[PDB]
């Protein structure tokens, strides 16, 4: 047998209230766009911002 | 060098083939759309010596003459085409077949293979492809601005765009059926190609003259049964050990003779 | 999709499914180990000839 | 003394080398930043006898002549330079690598060695040293009255002093990368030295070029996978027994020769 690949279940998860004004939840499709110290472009669903 | 040695050297090889089939079946117990194998064996030569039914006297025949036989050979390993249990893994891109049909997929060299695996992905250009990156047929493109993909029981693929209350049809998925499903040649990666023993590829729509039904959000698991493979291992191991004991007995017999 | 302020998107891992998959994977792994052990007891028997 | 005996003797030696490699991999499970070894073999020379392709008649060539071969020889032992699992020890001095870089240390000989181990200590002089006491170039001195050490993801080392609201930078940890990582010569004590097959040491900061990042409070565990080693041990034991059986068969044939 051969492992064809490893996928990721991109379904919308739980939305949980936190009470902080700087957390954002993305319903449906969408990715937050980030840049690191090097300058590469990354994408993330975690809305815990500071 | 002696007859019993060759016969028990064929017995060993046949039992090793049986163990190979069992181990391959057990290794692929989790691959989706898998069909397990079964090895079949047949008798080798039968040396005539005294012919059975030979006319010994002018009125008396010899019943069941001295028919010394040779070992065993395997005809082939045949695929047990049965419906594997469907699993609800709740993704819009997983589709499972309910009948006896196959998906058609276009190989990079221009030829067409046939697969029953329903785990489909979307490439960068928007086409439906197999998880190995092979594009499905007769090509079902998916727009970038897609909100939901709906594949019905008839194979119709629909895409709902933003803010529009009506779905957009982007293609029609068809199933290929064969006269003989066993004769297909497996090329790996859950792909089968057509062979002359499998007749010709009959394309059909899912629900008509014999193609199966497609269920969205479902994956067809393998039909391998673990307990039966365990019991078959226990019996193949014993048979292999007993044939090896026959080899050893022949070896001991040849020792005394030479020593004489 | 739309942004909801003051809320976080939790993970989508269901624990029950993970546990049952762990059980079935353990059993499959044990079966493969068993056939590995059988192939040896066959090789050992052939060697002891 | 006979060709088959030499061939079997070479096979035994190769299997023993494989067993030593497996034992070395097993002994270094708990070592930090250890890369497992794998041995590669090659088949030895061939006694020619009849040349394959030699013109037998005026027009017909001889296909696949009598190429009787000798045993086997191990070419190389290659490391698997793959990112091992990171373990949280919550220590201010332990550093872990995320990419494919190496720490540069100074041996007391005067030459430079390279290590992936990150468990660092401070000596009585206040410098950063490896657990074997080797001083970690390009050299970080930690002051006496330190309250906490912060090593950033890019390698900046800062010390928070009492009464100072701002951290004080005391150095910059750098990573060396090689064009060929497997060519390094291991001298023991978790140290690799540069050879001519390991390219040239390219020094860079963690983040720039291709060097990996530094994680504080983490240690890189060895990449040794144990179950694979157990299966390899079973295979090695059986193959060694088979080669020993070949030696025994050759010995028996020689014994039956002598008496003649």
């Amino acid at each position: 047998v051969k492992v064809a690949g490893i996928t990721q279940d991109f379904t919308d998860g739980t939305t949980t209230n936190t009470g902080r004004g700087l957390d954002v939840a993305i319903s449906q499709n969408g990715f937050f766009r980030l840049v690191d110290s090097n300058g590469s472009v990354f994408y993330s669903r975690n809305g815990q911002f500071k | 060098m002696i007859s019993s040695l060759w016969i028990a050297k064929t017995g060993l090889d046949a039992q090793q083939t049986n163990m190979d089939v069992i181990a391959n079946n057990l290794a692929n117990v989790s691959t989706n759309g898998f069909k397990r194998q079964r090895a079949v064996f047949e008798d080798l030569l039968y040396q005539t010596i005294r012919q059975p039914g030979a006319q010994s006297s002018e009125q008396t025949t010899l019943p069941s003459g001295l028919q010394i036989g040779t070992g065993v050979r395997p005809v082939a390993t045949e695929r047990l085409h049965s419906q594997g249990n469907l699993s609800q893994t709740n993704n819009s891109k997983d589709v499972a077949i309910k009948g006896q049909g196959f998906f058609q997929v276009m190989l990079p060299d221009g030829t067409s293979a046939y697969t029953r695996d329903g785990s489909f992905q979307v490439d960068q250009n928007g086409q439906l492809v197999t998880a190995g990156g092979f594009q499905v047929q007769p090509a079902i493109t998916i727009p970038a601005n897609a909100l939901s993909i709906t594949i019905g029981r008839d194979g119709v693929v629909s895409v709902t765009q933003q803010g529009q209350a009506a779905p957009v049809q982007v293609g029609q998925l068809n199933l290929t059926t064969f006269m003989n499903d066993t004769g297909l040649e497996s090329i790996g990666e859950n792909l089968y190609i057509e062979t002359q023993s499998s007749g010709a590829p009959n394309e059909s729509t899912p629900g008509l003259n014999g193609a199966g039904l497609l269920y969205q959000g479902y994956v067809e698991t393998s039909n391998v049964n673990v307990a039966e493979e365990l019991v078959n291992m226990i019996q193949v191991q014993r048979a292999y050990e007993i044939n090896s004991k026959a080899v050893s007995t022949t070896d001991q017999m040849l020792q005394k003779l030479t020593q004489l | 999709g739309k942004l909801t302020n003051g809320a976080l998107e939790a993970s989508n891992v269901d624990l029950s499914k993970e546990l049952v998959n762990m059980i079935v994977a353990q059993r499959n792994y044990q079966s493969n180990a068993q056939t590995i052990k059988t192939q040896d007891q066959i090789l050992n028997t052939l060697v002891n000839l």
